[PDB]
C-alpha cells in the first residue's frame, strides 16, 4: 500500500534499502551459470538453519542417546527423516556450491581489487563452515563420526608443545566422548551459526559496497549513462531476483532428488559406517573424511612428516586468503588472461579434484604419487601466481561486456 | 496366511 | 566377490518371512532396537496381535523397540566380539554384502565357534543358520565353467556346463532342513527384511519425491517463463 | 526493452507466485508435521491395578495412569454427608457438562460413595489440585468442607471433584474409566460392566 | 592505522557506519538515569547467548538427563556453576533491565510519532523475550519448570475449537514430555535467539532512523547550529558510550554481587522447587511463575473464566502494542503532562508492581480483590488513556532540553 | 508450620564430616545423593579419598561415582507410598531451617502406616530412621526418657550435622563462590572508578 510504505518510510529506511540493495542496485547484465551460486548458498545456508533447529528440536547431544535420537528422527518422527536427509545433503550441496563460488571468484579474478575484502570475508565463511561441518559430523555420533572427529582433533596434537594440552582442552576429555559430542553440537547449534550469519551479512555488505564482478571482468561503472547508470548494469531485483529463481528451482530439482532417491549419494553424502554407532575399541578398517575434506585430508596424507602435514593442511586453506595480493594480472577474468594462468586454472582444479578423489580411499602407491604431485600442483598454483600472471601476455579487456 | 508366514520356529511339545 | 541379490521392499511375504527369520533365528543374540514393533507389523502389513503373538517373545509392547536381553558387554565377553545392532546392517554392509555373509558360513575347526566366513573372514558369530542350510565346507563341487568370462550353459537344458572344483562352498547333503535353493530365499527374505529396517522411508520417500519432482517441474515452467520473459 | 508486454508480466509473476507459495507450503509439511505427536509419544499407556482397601479413613492415595495422576480418596462419612450441601456453589453439581463413566453416580461421581476415583487434573490449565479434606482451614475459607484447591490459580473442586462456581476450572474433575474387581481392589482404564 | 582505514574504507563501511550510527550521531545531552537501560539490555542479551552456549555445551535436552546435566553444569563442569548463574541471573536481570526500559518510554513517550515502529519492535522484542524465558524455565526439567510449561502450553487449550489439537501439537506429546522440552530446547536456543537478535537489530535500526527520545520530550534536531548538529546534542560516541561504560559497571557489580552471593535471590531468581525433578504426578503446593512473569500470571488468575483470562493476559500484552496510538497527549514527557497523565503513571506503575507481588504468592482473598482490582486499573491505563491525554492540561515543552 | 532456626556452618569440616557419615549410614539406605560425587564430598570435606572409601562408599562405588542407591525410585515408592526424593538438593528445595525441624519433628502416631508422623511434615512417608539416637518421641513433643542412644543436645547436633552436610551437598560452591564473589566485586568496584572518572572527564 501507499500510504502504508510512506508511514514506513518516514519510520524506517525500507524503501531506502530496498532501492539500494536489491533495486536501483545495478550489477553486471552478464553474470552466466557461475553467478547463481551466491543465492544458492544462501539458500542452503536457510535450509542448513531450518533443518537443523528442526532436528534439535529430536536430537539427543549425549554419547549414549546421540545415534538413537537420530533414529529417532529417521523413524519416529512424522516427516523427520525428510528433514534429516535436507540436513545432510544441504550440508554436502552447500560445500558444492560453496566450492563452485569459490571457484568462479578464481575463474574470473573476483577476488582482486577492489573485492579483496569481499574475498576474505568469503574465506571466513569457508573456514567456519568447514567448522560447523565438521562439528556437525560428530554429532550423530557412528562410527565415521567419531573416529574421524578422533583424527582430526589428534591433528591438534602435532603441534610440537601445547599440542596435547590443547587437544585435551578442545576435546574436554581424555579423549572423544560425550563431552566432546555435547561441546560441537553446543557450537554447531548455536555460535558457529551466528558467526556464520555475522560473516555472510558482512561478505554481502562488502560485495554491495565494491560492487560484482562479471565474467568479463570489465568493470561496468566506467561506463554510465546520463541517468547514472552503468550501460552494462541492470537493475538486480527484478532481472536477477528471476534469474535466481529459476537458478534455485533447478537447485531444488537436484536436491530433491538427491533427499527422496539417492540420499547415500553412493555413501559420500551419508557415509555407510555411519549408519555402525561409535565405537571406541574398534575402528573403521578405512577411516576417510567427508567428501567435501578429502583434497586437504590427501595434502596432509601426501606430507610423511606428521607437524609438517598439519602445517601444510593449514596453508592449503590459508593460501586463499592471500590469493588476492598472489595475482598480478593485470585483468580479471580468466578469457582475458594468458595462457599461463589458464593453464594454471586447469591444473589446480584438476590437482584439487585428484586429491579430493584420492583421499577418499585408503592409501595406495598410485594414489599416494598421485596425491603428493597434486599436493606440489596445488601449492604450486598460489605460490607461481604472483610470477606467471606477470610472465603472460594478456588480452585486452573489452570497455563493454559481451553477450 | 500371514499368520502360517509368521509362525514361530520353536514347537513346544505340551502334556494333553 | 559378493553375489547379487534383487530385493524387492514391495514384497510383503517376503519381507514377513524374513521378519519371523529375525525373530527367531536372530534376536537371540542381534538387537533391532532402533526399530519398534508397531511401525514393522503396520509396513509389512501385519496385524498387530498377530505381530505381538508371532514376532514378539521378550515380553515388550507393540510400540516398544525391538530390544533383546543379550546385552552388547555380555556378548562381547562371550563371543568375541559384540553382536551389532542390526536395523541399519542393511545400510552399513549393503544388501549383497548381508546376502553372500549369511551363505557363506563353512565349517572351520581352527577357529573358536568351529566356522568361518567367506565374506568375513575370521568372524565370531557362530553360524546359527547351520539347521536350515546344513553342514556347508571348503570342499571340492562342480562350478560352471569360465573362460575370459566366456560362460557356458548347456544350449538345450538351459543348465551350466560344470567343472570340477576344489575351493568351493559345498553344502554336506542331508544335512539341513532347506536345501540350496530354499536356504537362498529363506536368506533373500531375512536380507529384505533387514533392508526395510535400515530404510523404512524408502517407498514413501520414493513417492514423495516422484510428487516433489513434478511439482518442481511445473514451477521450473513458470519460473522459466518468468525468467526469460521479463529479460527481454 | 522495446514494448515490455505487461498482462503477460503481471500473469506470470502471479503464477510463478502462487506455485512458489504452494511449494512453501509443501516445504513446510515436513515441520509442521514433525511436531505432531510421535511413535515415542504415541506408546499410550494400560490400565493400572490399584488395591484401595489400605486407605485410612478420609485420605487419598495417587495412581499413575496413563501419565496422569489419580486421586483415590477414600472418603468417610461426614465429607459424604457434607457433599450434597455444597450443590449451590457448584458450576455443574449434577455432572451434566463433565467428563465421567455413564455408570457412576452423577452427584458423588464414583460407582461407590466411600471411594472417589478422580482423574487429578484440573480443567483450568491442567494441574493436579491439592488434596484438602480439613473442614475449614484458613486460607480456604470458613466455608470449606474438603476438597480439593489447585494451587496454580486456586480452583476448588469438592470431594467429588465438582468444581465450585466463579472458578479458573470450568468442568469437574474427569472421573476416569474404573471398576472394582474386587471390594479392595480397583483397576482404571477399563469400564464397568453393564 | 591511517593507511589501513583508507584501505578498509575503500571496500567496507567501516567509517561511515562508526560516523552514523556511533560517532557523528548527534543524541540529546539530557539523558538521564533511564536512558542506560538499552545498552544494558544489549550487554544482557549478549551474556545470554555466551553463557547459553556454554551451558548448551554440557546441558541434556531429555527429560532423563536435563536436570542430571544441569546440575552436572552446578557440580562437575569446572565454572560450571558461574555460568549457569550468570545465565538465570541474567534472565532476571534482562527483565528488570527491559521492565526498566519500558516504564522509561512510557514516562517519556518514547512511543510517540515519530517512533512508532521503535516501539513496536521493542513489543515484538519483550514477545519474544517471554517466550525465550519461558521456554529456558522449562529446560531445567523442575517441577517449577513442568508444571509452568503444562500450564502455559495448556493456555492454547483454552481456544474454544482448535485449542485441544493446537496445544497437543505445541507439546509434541499427549503430555508435557522429553519431547516438548527438546522441542523447546531447540527454540529456546536457536530459533528465538536468532529472532531476538534480529528483532534487536531492527529495533535499534529504528531508532537510529528517527532519532532518540529525551526526558524533557523535547525534538532536539528543531534546532540546529549552523554545521547542523543540534543544539542540544552531543555525539553517542565518546559521551554516551563512556556513561554507558559506567552504567555497565555499575549494572556488572549488582550482576556478580547476585551471582556470588544471592544467586537465588530468596528463590525468585533460582526458584526453590525448581531445584526438585520434575514430576508428572505431584504438583508443587505453590506453583507459582518467575517473578518477571507474574504481573500476567495475576491478570489471568483474577479471571474467573479460563477463556476470558487467557484472553485478559494476552490483552495485557497486546494493549502495549496499540500504545503509540492510544497516547493523544501533545507532549511527550510526563515531565510536562497534565496532572491526570501523572497519576495514571503512577496507578500503572502500581498495579503492576502489585499484580506482580500477588501473582507471585498462593490465592488469597485480599490478595484476589487486589489482583483484581489492579487488573481493571492496569487495563484502564490503556483503555482511558486516548481521552484523559486529551482532558489533561498539558504544561509548554521548552525549547531547549532542560538541565 | 513454625520451624526452628539452626546456624548451619559451611566452613566446619568436623561437622560436614559428622553430617556425612550420618547421611551414608542412616539416609543412603533410601535416599539417593545421586547429583554429587564420592570425590568431591571428600575433597570439600577434607577427607582422603582412602578414607572416604573406606568410610563412606558402602555401595562398592568409585571415589569418582555419584552418590547413588540400590533402592530404586519405583520400588521405594511402591513400598513407602511415596518415593524418597533425592537429597542432594533437599537444603536448596526446603532450607536447612525446614529440614533441622523436620528430622528433630518426627513422633508417634499409630494411625500412620510406619507408626509415626511428623510436626514439619504431616502425613509423611518417612520411617522414624533415627528414632535409635533421638529414642521414642511423643506427642509438644517430648522424647520418652532412657529410649535413645543421645540426650537432647546430642541428637541437635546430630540433626545440626547432618543438615551442614546437606546444605553443602545443595550448594558445593557456596564457599568458592564467597571467595571469588569478593575479588570480582573488588575488581569491579576498582574498574568502576577508573570509569566514573573517564566519563567525567569526557562530561566536561
Ligand atoms: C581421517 O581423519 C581425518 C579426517 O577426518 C575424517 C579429516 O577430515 C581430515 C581433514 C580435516 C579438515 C580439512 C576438517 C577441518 C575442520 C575444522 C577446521 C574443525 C576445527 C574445529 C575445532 C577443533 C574447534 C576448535 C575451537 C577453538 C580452538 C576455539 C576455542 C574458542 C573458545 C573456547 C572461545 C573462548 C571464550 C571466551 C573468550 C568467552 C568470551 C569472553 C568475554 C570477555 C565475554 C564478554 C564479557 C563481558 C562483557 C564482561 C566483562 C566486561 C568488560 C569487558 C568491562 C567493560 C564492559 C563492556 C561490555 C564495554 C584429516 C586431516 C584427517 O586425518
Ligand atoms: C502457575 O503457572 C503459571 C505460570 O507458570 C508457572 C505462568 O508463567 C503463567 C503466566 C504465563 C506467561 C505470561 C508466559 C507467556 C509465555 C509465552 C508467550 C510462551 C508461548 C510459547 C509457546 C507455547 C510456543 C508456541 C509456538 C507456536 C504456536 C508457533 C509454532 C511455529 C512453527 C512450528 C514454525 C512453522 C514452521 C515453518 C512454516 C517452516 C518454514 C517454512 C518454509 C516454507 C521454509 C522455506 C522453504 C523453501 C524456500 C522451499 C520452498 C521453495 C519456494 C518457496 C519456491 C521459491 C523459492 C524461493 C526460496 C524464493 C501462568 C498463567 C501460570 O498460571
Ligand atoms: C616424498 O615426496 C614428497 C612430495 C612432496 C610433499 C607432498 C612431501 C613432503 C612435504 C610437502 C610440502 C610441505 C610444505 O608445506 C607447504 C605448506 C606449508 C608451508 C609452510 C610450506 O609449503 C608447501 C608449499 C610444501 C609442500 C606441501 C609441498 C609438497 C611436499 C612428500
Ligand atoms: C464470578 O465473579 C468473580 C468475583 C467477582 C469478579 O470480579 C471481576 C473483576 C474484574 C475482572 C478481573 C473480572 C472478570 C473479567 C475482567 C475483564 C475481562 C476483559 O478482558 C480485557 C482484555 C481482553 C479484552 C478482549 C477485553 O478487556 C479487559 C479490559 C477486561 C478485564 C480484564 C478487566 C477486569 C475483569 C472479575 C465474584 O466471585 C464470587 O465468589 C466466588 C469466586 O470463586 C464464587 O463462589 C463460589 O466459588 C468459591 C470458591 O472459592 C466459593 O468460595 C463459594 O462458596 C462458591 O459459591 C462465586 O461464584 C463468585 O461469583
Ligand atoms: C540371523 C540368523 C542373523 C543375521 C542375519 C546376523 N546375525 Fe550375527 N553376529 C554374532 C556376533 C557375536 C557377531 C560379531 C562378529 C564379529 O564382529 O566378528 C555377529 C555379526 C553379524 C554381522 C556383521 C555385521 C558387521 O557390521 O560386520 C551380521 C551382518 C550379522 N551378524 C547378521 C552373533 C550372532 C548370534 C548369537 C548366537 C546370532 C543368533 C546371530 N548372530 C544371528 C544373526
Ligand atoms: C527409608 C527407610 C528412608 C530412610 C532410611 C530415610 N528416608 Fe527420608 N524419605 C523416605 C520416604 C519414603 C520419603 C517421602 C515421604 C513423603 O511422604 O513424601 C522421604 C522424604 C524425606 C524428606 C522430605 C524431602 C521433601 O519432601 O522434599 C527429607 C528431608 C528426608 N527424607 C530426609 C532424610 C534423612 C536426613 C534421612 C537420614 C537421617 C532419611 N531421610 C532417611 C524414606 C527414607
Ligand atoms: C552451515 C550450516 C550447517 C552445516 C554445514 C551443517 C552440517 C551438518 C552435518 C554434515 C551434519 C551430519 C549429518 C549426518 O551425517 O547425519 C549435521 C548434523 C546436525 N546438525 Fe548441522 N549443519 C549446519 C547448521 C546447523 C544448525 C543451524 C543447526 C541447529 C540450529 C544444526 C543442527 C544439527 C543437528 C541437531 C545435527 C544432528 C542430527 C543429524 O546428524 O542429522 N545444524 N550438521
Ligand atoms: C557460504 C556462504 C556464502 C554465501 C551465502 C555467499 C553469498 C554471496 C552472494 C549472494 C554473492 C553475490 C552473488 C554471486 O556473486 O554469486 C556473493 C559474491 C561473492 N562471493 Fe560469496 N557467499 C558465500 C561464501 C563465499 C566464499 C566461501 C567465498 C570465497 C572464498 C566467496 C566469495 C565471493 C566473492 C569474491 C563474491 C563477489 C565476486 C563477484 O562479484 O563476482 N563467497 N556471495
Ligand atoms: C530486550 C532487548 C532490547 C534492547 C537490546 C534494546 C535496545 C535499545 C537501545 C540501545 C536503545 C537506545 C539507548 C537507550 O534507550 O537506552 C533503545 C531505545 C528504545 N527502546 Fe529498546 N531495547 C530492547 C527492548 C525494548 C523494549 C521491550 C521496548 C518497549 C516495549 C523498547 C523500546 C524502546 C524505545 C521506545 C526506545 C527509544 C527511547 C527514547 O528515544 O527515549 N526496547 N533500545
Ligand atoms: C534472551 C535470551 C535468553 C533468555 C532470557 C534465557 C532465559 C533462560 C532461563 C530463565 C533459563 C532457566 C535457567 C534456570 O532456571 O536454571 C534458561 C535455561 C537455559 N538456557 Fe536460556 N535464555 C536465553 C538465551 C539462551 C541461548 C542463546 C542459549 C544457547 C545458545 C541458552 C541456553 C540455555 C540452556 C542450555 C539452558 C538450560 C541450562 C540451565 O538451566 O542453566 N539460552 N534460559
Ligand atoms: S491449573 Fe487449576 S486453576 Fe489453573
Amino acid at each position: 500500500m501507499n500510504k502504508f510504505m510512506a508511514w514506513v518510510d518516514a519510520r524506517f529506511p525500507a524503501t531506502k534499502m530496498w532501492e539500494d540493495h536489491l533495486s536501483k542496485y545495478y550489477a553486471p547484465k552478464n553474470f552466466n551459470f557461475w553467478y547463481f551460486f551466491g543465492s544458492l548458498a544462501l539458500l542452503v545456508l536457510v535450509n542448513q538453519i531450518l533443518t537443523g533447529i528442526w532436528l534439535t528440536m529430536s536430537f539427543t547431544p549425549s554419547a549414549e542417546e546421540a545415534f538413537a535420537s537420530v533414529e529417532y528422527i529417521m523413524r519416529d518422527v512424522d516427516y523427520g527423516w525428510i528433514i534429516r536427509y535436507m540436513h545432510s545433503t544441504g550440508a554436502s550441496a552447500f560445500f558444492i556450491v560453496v566450492y563452485l563460488h569459490m571457484f568462479r571468484g578464481l575463474l574470473y579474478g573476483s577476488y582482486q581489487k577492489p573485492r579483496e575484502l569481499v574475498w576474505i570475508f568469503g574465506m571466513l565463511i569457508y573456514l567456519a563452515l568447514m567448522a560447523e561441518a565438521f562439528m556437525g559430523y560428530l554429532l550423530p555420533w557412528g562410527q565415521m563420526s567419531y573416529w574421524g572427529a578422533q583424527v582430526i582433533i589428534s591433528l591438534f596434537g602435532a603441534i610440537p608443545v601445547v599440542g596435547e594440552d590443547l587437544a585435551q582442552w578442545i576435546r574436554g576429555d581424555f579423549l572423544i566422548s560425550g563431552i566432546t559430542l555435547n561441546r560441537f553440537f553446543a557450537l554447531h547449534v548455536i555460535a558457529l551459526p551466528i558467526v556464520l550469519l555475522g560473516l555472510v551479512v558482512l561478505h554481502i555488505l562488502a560485495l554491495h559496497e565494491v560492487g560484482s564482478n562479471n565474467p568479463d571482468g570489465v568493470d561496468i561503472k566506467k561506463k554510465k549513462d546520463e541517468n547514472g547508470v552503468p550501460l552494462d548494469g541492470i537493475a538486480f531485483h527484478p532481472y536477477y531476483t528471476v534469474k535466481d529463481i529459476v537458478g534455485v528451482v533447478v537447485f531444488l530439482f537436484i536436491f530433491c532428488t538427491v533427499i527422496f532417491f539417492f540420499p547415500e549419494m553412493g555413501g559420500y553424502f551419508l557415509e555407510k559406517p555411519n549408519f555402525e554407532m561409535a565405537n571406541q575399541f574398534k575402528t573403521p578398517e578405512h577411516i576417510a573424511p567427508v567428501w567435501y575434506f578429502t583434497p586437504f585430508y590427501a595434502i596432509l596424507r601426501a606430507v610423511p612428516d606428521k607437524l609438517m602435514g598439519v602445517v601444510a593442511m593449514g596453508a592449503a586453506i590459508a593460501v586463499l586468503f592471500v590469493l588476492p595480493w598472489l595475482d598480478r594480472s593485470p585483468v580479471r577474468s580468466i578469457r582475458y588472461k594468458g595462457w599461463l594462468s589458464k593453464l594454471w586454472l586447469v591444473i589446480f582444479a584438476v590437482s584439487f579434484v585428484i586429491l579430493g578423489y584420492y583421499g577418499a580411499q585408503a592409501p595406495s602407491p598410485l594414489g599416494t604419487t598421485l596425491s603428493r604431485v597434486c599436493t606440489v600442483l596445488y601449492f604450486a598454483f598460489f605460490i607461481l601466481m604472483p610470477f606467471y600472471t606477470r610472465m603472460e601476455k594478456t588480452k585486452p579487456v573489452p570497455e563493454r561486456v559481451t553477450g | 496366511a500371514i499368520a502360517k508366514r509368521l509362525e514361530p520356529v520353536g514347537k513346544v511339545c505340551v502334556q494333553g | 566377490q559378493l553375489d547379487h541379490v534383487d530385493i524387492d521392499l514391495t514384497d510383503k511375504a517376503a519381507m514377513q518371512d524374513g521378519a519371523r527369520t529375525f525373530a527367531n533365528y536372530c534376536m537371540g543374540c542381534h538387537s533391532a532396537k532402533f526399530q519398534r514393533y508397531e511401525r514393522v507389523a503396520t509396513d509389512l502389513g501385519i496385524p498387530a496381535d498377530l505381530m505381538m503373538e508371532k514376532l514378539v517373545f521378550t515380553g515388550a509392547k507393540i510400540g516398544d523397540h525391538m530390544d533383546i536381553g543379550m546385552k552388547p558387554a555380555d556378548a562381547k565377553t562371550w563371543f568375541g566380539a559384540a553382536p551389532p545392532d542390526l536395523t541399519l546392517v542393511a545400510r552399513v554392509r549393503g544388501t549383497d554384502w548381508l546376502y553372500s555373509y549369511l551363505r557363506s558360513f563353512y565349517e572351520d575347526p581352527k577357529r573358536p565357534w568351529g566356522v568361518n566366513n567367506v565374506i568375513f573372514p575370521n568372524v565370531g558369530m557362530p553360524n546359527v543358520l547351520a539347521p536350515l542350510q546344513g553342514r556347508q565346507v571348503i570342499g571340492c563341487k562342480q562350478v560352471q565353467v569360465v573362460e575370459d568370462g566366456k560362460k557356458q550353459f548347456d544350449p538345450l537344458t538351459g543348465t551350466p556346463l560344470t567343472h570340477e572344483a576344489c575351493d568351493q562352498l559345498t553344502v554336506v547333503p542331508k544335512t539341513g532342513e532347506l536345501n540350496e535353493a530354499q536356504f537362498d530365499e529363506k536368506v533373500k527374505n531375512l536380507v529384505t527384511f533387514l533392508a526395510y529396517s535400515a530404510n523404512p522411508n524408502k517407498l514413501a520417500s520414493e513417492r514423495i519425491g516422484t510428487y516433489v519432482l513434478l511439482y518442481l517441474a511445473f514451477f521450473f515452467v513458470f519460473a522459466y517463463l518468468l525468467k526469460r520473459e521479463y529479460w527481454k | 526493452n522495446d514494448g515490455v508486454n505487461a498482462g503477460r508480466r503481471r500473469f506470470l509473476v502471479a503464477a510463478t507466485s502462487v506455485v512458489g507459495a504452494a511449494g512453501a507450503v509443501g516445504a513446510a509439511v515436513p515441520f509442521v508435521g514433525s511436531w505432531f505427536p510421535s511413535a515415542k509419544a504415541k506408546a499410550a499407556g494400560a490400565p493400572v491395578q490399584v488395591n484401595v482397601g489400605k486407605i485410612d479413613p478420609g485420605q487419598q492415595i495417587i495412581a499413575e495412569w496413563r501419565g496422569k495422576p489419580v486421586f483415590i480418596v477414600h472418603r468417610t462419612k461426614e465429607m459424604l454427608d457434607a457433599l450434597p450441601s455444597l450443590e449451590g456453589q457448584l458450576a455443574d453439581p449434577d455432572s451434566k457438562a463433565s467428563e465421567q463413566p455413564e455408570y457412576v453416580d452423577p452427584k458423588l461421581r464414583s460407582i461407590k460413595p466411600e471411594l472417589a476415583v478422580i482423574v487429578g487434573i484440573c480443567t483450568h490449565l491442567g494441574c493436579s489440585p491439592t488434596f484438602r479434606p480439613e473442614v475449614a482451614p484458613a486460607d480456604l475459607g470458613p466455608d470449606w468442607k474438603g476438597g480439593y484447591f489447585c494451587p496454580c490459580h486456586g480452583s476448588h473442586y469438592d470431594l467429588a471433584g465438582r468444581v465450585y462456581k466463579g472458578q479458573p476450572a470450568p468442568l469437574n474433575l474427569p472421573i476416569p474409566p474404573y471398576t472394582f474387581d474386587a471390594d479392595d481392589v480397583i483397576t482404571i482404564g477399563v469400564d464397568q460392566e453393564k
